[PDB]
């Protein structure tokens, strides 16, 4: 789930391909590349974690909507029994 | 548009059902209908009448009779030139073969 | 072969919008009509090499048509997937009801057998054991005498 | 390989134009890299569009096969739902169920009569 | 409702376009042009097996399968809650008074169903 | 699957002579055995008007195909009104050339034989009487399927069939008594007693047995090539006047 | 996803043209008025246009082009109305198949259904499985309810064959159209679940051979006096032989006497003029194969019948297997008896035509049906 999505987004990145081939300034050139590439995934990790939150919460609030329409409450049943008591009293 | 639906149904029926050069001679000798495409021949006879004309009209049956008479004259000249072509030991015809029959008839 | 020119023109329009998106960012040194006619000068210059590409130049397959076809395919796939989810929930509920009714029937059978065995130990000597011809004569005389 | 040939031709034209723009790009400094930015976006969009066209075609065939499998499983679940509900309706109104119901009612009435008679 | 379409839209509109365009060509803020262009071309060229339109389709299928496996335990738990006197246990008139407007009152069926609860 | 068509023969003739003319016209060789067979070899026949002379004109050819294989089973008697007839199978042209030779050489009259209802009943009676080598008639049984095809107003009743299984047939035969004619003394009175449908007057089409034979009104379809003696005896008895 | 009446399917126009060309002009006028009153498209202003069109004596082609090209399929409800009116018009095209409604121990259960609340219940039961649309009307002559159940599929919506279920008003026998696909079992099982609402009902089928019309299956197995007699007992299903006790005694069959013929009981049939005796013989055949007194066809035409007579002589079970075929079996049998081919003195009751359209065995002189 999340363990697949984070592995997928960490696989296809610059840090797994460019640093394999990695003189005075160019060592400091890709040094700033590794921090900026780690910055955008940290802004991405919050969105994909909030996506799984907003999915399962919308999923379970759908599941409790279909279940409670096929179940009963302890208030409407007592109201219907009040109506039945009134009819039998009449 | 029921005529359009009937035309589309007939076109679908034709697309589904209806859809060594020795066969075409015996094939096209038993055919009866016309063999020249209609509206380019009508445009051609409209251009021919523009030489000897004024907005002269045209009935459709007159152009049909003209197409029939021209096809008949052409197959008559072609059937007459086939004999002169094979008489000169030519299975393949030539423009010299359609010169004597165009000459000796007049 | 005009579809290649159409795809090149659509890609040229998209790249022109993408380049305008960066020219709006690098316009700090430049105000409104300064970069307007300058991008309009390269608008025909990109159209010049596009016209030269026709001078430089099989099937007819576009991109947006097959994209909308993929979108329709994925939408139908999601619809059928949700239908299979709903039918799986229905089959689960009906399987639960079937096993509930079968265990209720088996429980009633075992309870009937247990009640018969505890009644066999129970004491009914005079008024019951003469029949434990019994209920048929009652129904006969009841629908006869209108009891 | 016609799409690959068109990709190679467009990539060669874009590479020649980008090399010319880069040699020309040695207040006009923003105007210099602008044209090679156009050619970069054109080359990337064209190559990505051709590769995406091929990928959309093969994924469309894959999704068609998977959708056929999903429809087959849907027909199988329909048959299973019908069989399960038919077994429920045959079991809930069977002769054995009504027979054991009547025998349980007779046993309850008999034990009530025997208790009150004792 | 419509979860696979949301998964595919989230993938194709938050990962693929976000890692193909801006992660590759918009990384020239630190710069020469030729070196960032060639490294962008290198990371684009040595990646053409994961960002395909088939592998992310398989990824969305695996995401849906994992979420369906998570949904199975939730659907079994929310069906095995407290019954709260559920259906298929009352008569017709009890559930008809639950759902409202029965339009046909009949005291004999109310009597025969009120002894069944 | 050997459909036996039937034709009639006007005059009594011998077949040992003139067969070389058929060989010269045909460029083949055929064998014509002379079997002086006799029906119900049990001695309650008087040895008078019970014998026949059978001429099985076979065609000893390559038997790779059955539709071109055609026998010619004959029969004759020197005491009845119409003495002889034949019956041929197959779809060869040799049937046509040999009926041409039979019309040309001996000068006889040929005509196809149409069947009655009681004739079909006697043929179903005779096609199950099996002859063994121990001079007795053992009777097998078959789950017979009768058939009818009448014509009514507006095609009300198109076709209807009476099917009798094998054990029921054997039970009716053993309950009637010991006789050599089950299908004219037991079953047909049973069908008349329990249904009222007299099958002698109803339009028969196909008295069909259990895959063994198939008696029709114009032909006889069998499973084996040979035809029994009582069958041809009943057929020759039927076409008399 | 239960489809309402305002949804339109995707069907070919020329087959709806062919169907709507099989209807008269006044039912087309009624259909146009009802559809424009319910849906409309392209008040009373457009009504006088058709009122003037039908007054001029137009053909059916211009008015069917009018109805197919002021709505341009129409909708699902219009197609249901067209097909149901076509069912009312020509009833000889369909083929019915009966099925009983048992419950509990095995006692039959009268349906006693109401057309209002049953339809939404059947639709909300069917919509949890497939796309569906139901439509239920009352037959104008016979007291039955015909329900047209239509189903769909998604490759927009490819239609299915419409499935009919005919409810009689007060009978435990429910007819449905002859099908054996999984949709037929689904619709019949859904109706068996939704008609009950108090205690469960099952549908054991009472017959396996289909029968042709709805008048025939109504006279055979619906609520009717002909429901069991059906044969030589057809006189008791119409009571044309007795009058009420408050009638005259001078016109009574005890006082007037009926002209009869002396039967023969010896075997005097296999050995084979007086037109009064010929008329009495034809009257005897009319008595045996029918009621008291065209001219060969029975009340109900029966297609296929297969009997079986399992008698018992000297402790041997002797079975025979009669089978029949054709358009009307017992009418052709009466015709064959009329030509003096079948001895009517020995025609049993089960062959004569009683328990019609029931193909069952016989074990010692009393009929019983087959499952």
């Amino acid at each position: 789930s999340e363990q697949l999505l984070h592995n997928y987004v960490s696989d296809s990145l610059l840090t797994t391909l460019i640093s394999f081939q990695e003189e005075q300034q160019l060592q400091h050139w890709y040094e700033l590349l590794q921090a900026r590439d780690a910055r955008v995934t940290s802004e991405l990790e919050a969105r994909i974690k909030q996506f799984f939150i907003t999915l399962r919460s919308r999923l379970l609030r759908f599941l409790e909507s279909e279940q409670l329409s096929h179940s009963l409450s302890l208030e409407t049943l007592i109201d219907a029994l009040y109506k039945i008591n009134d009819l039998l009293q009449q | 548009v029921r005529q359009k639906r009937r035309e589309k149904q007939r076109k679908q029926s034709l697309k589904r059902v209806e859809k060594l050069a020795l066969y075409e001679i015996r094939k096209y000798q038993r055919s009866t209908d016309l063999l020249i495409s209609k509206i380019p021949f009508a445009r051609l006879v409209k251009e021919v009448t523009d030489e000897f004309t004024q907005d002269l009209r045209w009935q459709s049956m007159a152009i049909m009779a003209l197409q029939e008479a021209s096809e008949a004259y052409l197959v008559g000249l072609l059937e007459h030139t086939n004999l002169l072509a094979l008489h000169a030991k030519r299975i393949t015809i030539m423009k010299k073969d359609m010169q004597l029959a165009r000459r000796i008839r007049g | 072969s005009i579809l290649r020119l159409l795809e090149t023109n659509t890609v040229s329009a998209l790249d022109s919008v993408f380049e305008k998106y960066e020219k709006e960012m690098n316009q700090m040194t430049h105000n409104n009509e300064v970069k307007r006619i300058y991008s309009k000068k390269e608008r025909l210059l990109e159209i010049i090499l596009t016209k030269i590409k026709k001078k430089l130049r099989e099937r007819d397959l576009d991109i947006e048509y097959i994209y909308s076809k993929r979108q329709f395919i994925q939408n139908r796939y999601s619809q059928e997937l949700q239908n299979n989810e709903r039918l799986e929930a229905i089959l689960s509920r009906e399987q639960n009801l079937l096993e509930e009714t079968r265990k209720l029937c088996m429980n009633l059978k075992t309870n009937n057998k247990k009640r018969l065995t505890e009644k066999l130990i129970q004491k009914d000597l005079h008024p019951v054991l003469n029949k434990a011809d019994g209920p048929v004569t009652f129904r006969n005389d009841s629908h006869e005498l209108n009891l | 390989s016609v799409t690959t040939i068109d990709v190679l031709s467009s990539l060669f034209i874009n590479l020649f134009e980008n090399d010319l723009i880069p040699q020309a790009l040695k207040f006009r400094k923003l105007l210099y890299k602008l044209d090679l930015r156009l050619f970069q976006t054109i080359s990337d969009q064209m190559t990505r569009d051709l590769k995406d066209i091929l990928d959309i075609n093969v994924s469309n065939n894959e999704l068609c096969y998977q959708l056929k499998q999903v429809l087959a499983r849907k027909e199988d679940l329909n048959q299973q739902i019908i069989s399960v509900r038919n077994e429920i309706q045959e079991l809930k109104a069977g002769k054995d169920w009504h027979d054991l119901q009547n025998e349980q009612a007779k046993l309850n009435d008999k034990v009530k009569l025997n208790k009150r008679l004792n | 409702t419509d979860t696979y379409n949301s998964i595919s839209n989230f993938i194709e509109n938050e990962l693929t376009a976000l890692l193909s365009s801006d992660d590759y060509l918009m990384d020239d803020l630190a710069g020469p042009n030729e070196v960032c262009r060639l490294l962008k071309a290198q990371v684009i060229e040595k990646r053409k097996d994961a960002m395909s339109r088939g592998k992310q389709d398989l990824l969305s299928k695996e995401i849906y399968d994992n979420e369906s496996e998570l949904r199975a335990s939730q659907s079994q738990q929310i069906m095995e809650l407290v019954g709260d006197i559920p259906k298929y246990s009352l008569g017709s008139e009890l559930r008809n008074r639950v759902e409202g407007e029965p339009q046909s009152t009949s005291i004999e069926r109310l009597i025969e169903d009120v002894l069944k609860l | 699957p050997y459909t036996w068509k039937f034709l009639g023969i006007s005059k009594q003739l011998s077949l040992e002579n003139g067969i070389a003319k058929l060989n010269q016209l045909l460029n083949l060789e055929v064998d014509l055995d002379i079997q002086t067979i006799r029906v119900p070899s049990d001695p309650d026949g008087g040895t008078a008007a019970d014998e026949y002379i059978r001429y099985e004109m076979r065609l000893d050819i390559s038997n790779l195909d059955e539709g071109t294989y055609s026998k010619f089973i004959f029969l004759g008697n020197s005491k009845m009104e119409v003495p002889m007839f034949l019956c041929y199978c197959g779809t060869d042209n040799r049937n046509e050339v040999v009926l041409q030779w039979l019309k040309a050489e001996y000068g006889v009259i040929m005509w196809p034989i149409k069947f009655e209802q009681k004739t079909m009943i006697k043929l179903a009676d005779a096609s199950i009487v099996h002859v063994t080598k121990e001079n007795i008639e053992q009777i097998t049984w078959f789950s017979s399927k009768l058939y009818f095809e009448p014509e009514t107003q507006d095609k009300n009743l198109r076709q209807f069939s009476i099917e009798i299984p094998r054990e029921s047939c054997e039970g009716l035969a053993l309950g009637y008594g010991n006789t050599m004619h089950p299908y004219n003394d037991a079953i047909v009175p049973y069908i008349y007693n329990e249904t009222g449908m007299a099958v002698e007057r109803l339009p028969l089409t196909s008295v069909i047995l259990a895959g063994h034979t198939k008696i029709m009104r114009e032909s006889i379809v069998t499973s084996t090539r040979s035809l029994r003696n009582r069958v041809l005896a009943v057929v020759l008895q039927s076409i008399q006047f | 996803l239960r489809l309402e009446d305002n949804y339109v399917p995707t069907s070919d126009t020329l087959v709806v043209f062919k169907q709507l060309m099989k209807l008269p002009v006044t039912v087309l006028y009624d259909l146009t008025l009802s559809w424009f009153a319910k849906f409309g498209g392209s008040i009373y202003l457009l009504t006088e246009t058709l009122d003037l069109l039908i007054e001029k004596g137009v053909r059916r082609n211009v008015i069917v082009n009018r109805i197919l090209y002021v709505y341009w399929g129409l909708n699902v409800f219009q197609l249901a109305e067209i097909d149901c009116h076509l069912m009312i018009s020509k009833p000889e095209k369909f083929k019915w198949l009966p099925s009983k409604a048992l419950r509990g121990d095995g006692k039959p259960y009268v349906v006693k259904l109401q057309p209002a609340k049953f339809i939404e219940n059947l639709q909300t039961d069917l919509a949890k499985i497939y796309h569906c649309h139901v439509y239920m009307f009352k037959h104008p002559s016979l007291p039955v309810l015909i329900t047209r159940i239509q189903l769909f599929d998604s490759n927009p919506l490819i239609s299915r064959r419409p499935y009919y279920v005919a409810f009689p008003l007060n009978s435990p026998i429910i007819f449905h159209s002859v099908d054996k696909d999984i949709y037929a079992r689904l619709v019949l099982q859904s109706i068996s679940r939704t008609i009950s609402e108090r205690e469960t009902i099952i549908f054991k089928p009472v017959q396996k051979i289909p029968v042709k019309s709805i008048h025939n299956i109504m006279t055979l197995l619906g609520p009717s006096r002909f429901a069991e007699s059906m044969g030589p007992w057809e006189c008791y299903a119409s009571a044309n032989f007795e009058r009420s006790p408050l009638h005259d005694y001078k016109k009574h069959q005890g006082l007037t006497g009926k002209k009869v013929m002396v039967r023969e009981f010896d075997d005097s049939f296999l050995n084979d003029e007086e037109p009064e005796i010929r008329r009495l013989r034809l009257e005897k055949n009319m008595i045996k194969f029918k009621g008291s007194a065209s001219r060969y066809s029975s009340l109900v035409p029966i297609e296929k019948v297969g009997f079986t007579l399992k008698n018992e002589i000297n402790s041997r079970i002797i079975t025979i297997k009669l089978k029949f075929n054709g358009n009307d079996i017992f009418g052709g049998l009466h015709e064959l008896c009329d030509k003096n081919l079948i001895n009517i003195d020995k025609v049993p009751g089960w062959l004569a035509g009683e328990n019609g359209s029931f193909s069952g065995t016989i074990m010692n002189g009393d009929f019983q049906r087959e499952q």
